[PDB]
């Protein structure tokens, strides 16, 4: 028998997109979610596959230094990475492939080796992008509510709460995670992060974890310390850029960053950083929501007090925004799975860089402040006491609790499937 | 904008 000759490999975009909840992403390239089967159809130019004669082996690789030990390379025969025949007709062979639910996310190249007992011939079948899979029970990001998966993964428009505890407002926001080119930009963001630049092979392996990815994104959304997206500015002078209040969605920001060679975009503030992080994380398939905290404290000396010095100082903000992302935490003691707070707005350094989280919101509520990452900082944002050091005419300083301004009020995120505000204060702090 | 009280 002569060797097989491949005409083309059909990546079955329409069917895969629908099944994998990636239809908007699959206009031009295959995008699938890990842990779940997808279809491919091979078209042969002479004879078809014959099981008695042909042995077919598949190989997948991601990133610049793939290896089987790191999970960034796998080899598997047509019989966790698997391939099986589903149909055979004239010149075509219909296959189903499956990936592990813990596979590193990103761009893979898929190849085929074919043999009839002598020399093998190799073909590149194409590329696909593998994403987190909130529909898959074995995936760390599994979320067992369809209405919540719709909200926190698939919906591209939401609302962000702003203003003050006394005067709540909101703006609409276009997350736009499935608009053309955005996924490509998300992968660029991962591929220019400092951990990649330092050890690409390790970084690519570690992208199996939503914890690692979440932490990476919290750092890369701000331009501080790295090649990240946004420059913050707070002094009301935005003439040489875009005012933070002008943006209506994330896509203009991410396109601007890409188009100028990963140059910082001017300008953002909290809700801008949070919204862009939400876009990136929803895009990669991690269920994510934007949260607003009113009277949001910035503790500068980790003592869980907000200290003001007054006549005969740390700051509290009218509001602050960050994101929560849904995942298990196998890096912690059991019980901390669910919503994790991630904060891309530069405030305090974490191990020398401007990143923050992920921290289980549950750890914040229960005061388990040794729980990684950055639990004391986030605890103080929502539950610090305010102390006034008031100088007395006699020269002494009286320390008093100020109860006029309470830290951490009316914590808010958009309601699932409706244009209304959900109060989630109860998830961060017990009532007193 | 975000404003420090
Ligand atoms: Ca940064
Ligand atoms: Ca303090």
């Amino acid at each position: 028998a002569e060797e097989l000759v491949l005409e083309r490999c059909d990546l079955e975009l329409e069917t895969n997109g629908r099944d994998h909840h990636t239809a908007d992403l699959c206009r031009e390239k295959l995008v699938v979610r890990r842990g779940q089967p997808f279809w491919l159809t091979l078209h042969f130019e002479g004879r078809n596959y014959e099981a008695s004669v042909d042995s077919l082996t598949f190989s997948v690789v991601t990133g610049p230094a793939p290896s089987q030990e790191a999970g960034t390379k796998a080899r598997f025969p047509l019989r966790d990475w698997t391939a099986t025949v589903v149909d055979q007709q004239d010149c075509t062979l219909s296959l189903q492939l499956t990936t592990p639910a813990n596979a590193p996310i990103g761009l893979y190249r898929l190849s085929l080796e074919a043999s009839t007992g002598y020399q093998g011939s190799s073909f590149v079948l194409g590329h696909f992008i593998l994403l987190f899979n909130a529909w898959c029970p074995a995936d760390a990001v599994y979320l067992d509510s369809e209405e919540e998966r719709q909200e926190y993964v698939l919906t591209q428009q939401g609302f962000i709460y702003q203003g003050s505890a006394k005067f709540i407002k909101n703006i609409p926001w276009n997350f736009g995670q499935f608009e053309d080119g955005i996924l490509d930009i998300c992968l660029i963001l991962l591929d220019v992060n400092p951990k990649f630049l330092k050890n690409a092979g390790r970084d690519c392996s570690r992208r199996s974890s939503p914890v690692y990815v979440g932490r990476v994104v919290s750092g890369m959304v701000n331009c501080n310390d790295d090649q990240g997206v946004l420059l913050g500015r707070w002094d009301n002078n935005y003439g040489d850029g875009v005012s933070p209040m002008s943006w209506i969605g994330s896509v203009d920001i991410l396109r601007r960053w890409k188009n100028h060679g990963c140059q910082r975009v001017k300008y953002g503030q909290c809700w801008v950083f949070a919204a862009v992080a939400c876009t990136v994380l929803r895009c990669l398939g991690i269920p994510t929501r934007v949260v607003t905290n009113y009277n949001s404290a910035h503790d500068q000396n980790s003592n869980l007090l907000i200290e003001y010095f007054r006549n005969e100082s740390e700051m509290i903000w009218n509001f602050h925004c960050w994101v929560e992302s849904w995942m298990t935490r196998p890096d912690l003691q059991p019980g901390y799975e669910g919503w994790q707070a991630l904060d891309p707005t530069p405030q305090e350094k974490s191990e020398g860089t401007y990143c923050c989280g992920p921290v289980p919101v549950r750890a914040i509520k229960e005061g388990d402040l040794s729980t990684k990452y950055d639990a004391p900082f986030v605890f103080a944002e929502v539950n610090a006491d305010v102390v006034d050091w008031i100088q007395q005419d006699d020269g002494s300083v009286h320390k008093s609790i100020n109860r006029s301004l309470i830290v951490g009020l009316k914590i808010s995120t958009k309601s699932v499937g409706r244009d209304e505000r959900e109060d989630i204060t109860h998830t961060y702090k017990y009532p007193e | 904008p975000a404003x420090p009280f």
